[PDB]
């Protein structure tokens, strides 16, 4: 497919308004003339256009009914180049997390992790498994990962490598009735292991 | 029955304290009343729930 795209959508980003964005596969496609539309499960209309933001596409609106498939079109002025049926409740890029945060303990040996995510106050993405990356700081591809459904976790002080920098990030990603794509990062957090 | 399958799904989650589930089962009560959305809609929707349910 030459006019090959995808997209994410982003519940209640905005207070209760959602948001669709839209991109094609292939950066070098030239969009002067291209235009995007979705049409079906919106709530009161049949058809929305999106906005052309320089490279992606984007609509911010609180009419999606999130029940059922929505029909996203590339059109060249009234002529439709492809469509695609997408369940936006499928395609969910949770917002990134912040505030993360490493604390060492003397007494219990352990790093304690925590961070926070702005979907624990929401009604629809609620539900989320983080990703917990680190590595020490002179490495290059040799992050270690952990998963968790919570808001923190603990690290042994055995299991990092002693008297060393190390560099900690955290993402998240729909796991629920909600599925997706995995989030932003958060920014990194750098801290130095004791030197026992 | 689709309408059934719902009704069970969201006891099922009150139960189990599912309040996003709860909202989800409801909401596709709803809509289904109300024509909204197709019946085939509503029984894909009420299988993610059950799924989740399951874990």
């Amino acid at each position: 497919d030459d006019y090959s795209f995808s997209c994410y959508s982003q519940l209640e980003v905005n207070g209760s308004q959602h948001s669709l964005t839209c991109a094609f596969e292939d950066p070098d496609v030239n969009i002067t003339n291209l235009e995007f539309e979705i049409c079906g499960a919106l709530v009161e209309v049949k058809c929305l256009n999106f906005r052309k933001l320089q490279e992606i596409y984007f609509i911010e609106t609180k009419k999606f009914l999130l029940i059922g498939k929505s029909n996203i079109c590339v059109k060249v002025g009234e002529k439709s180049l492809t469509c695609k049926k997408i369940d936006l409740t499928t395609i969910v890029k949770p917002e990134a997390p912040f505030d993360l945060s490493v604390v060492y303990r003397e007494g219990a040996n352990d790093f304690v992790v925590t961070f926070n995510t702005s979907h624990l106050q929401k009604k629809y993405v609620k539900v989320l498994m983080h990703d917990v990356a680190y590595r020490q700081e002179k490495d290059e591809n040799k992050w270690t990962h952990v998963n968790l459904s919570s808001t923190k976790l603990t690290l042994l002080q055995r299991k990092l490598q002693p008297a060393a920098m190390y560099e900690i990030k955290v993402r998240s990603i729909p796991d629920h009735y909600f599925k997706g794509f995995w989030s932003e990062w958060s920014p990194s957090y750098y801290f130095r292991t004791p030197e026992i | 029955s689709v309408i059934e399958k719902l009704r069970k799904l969201e006891k099922q989650a009150r139960k189990q304290g599912d309040e996003v589930l709860v909202m989800l089962a409801r909401m596709v009560l709803e809509y289904l009343e109300k024509g909204w959305v197709s019946e085939e809609d509503a029984d894909e929707s009420a299988d993610r729930i059950e799924e989740v349910l399951k874990k």
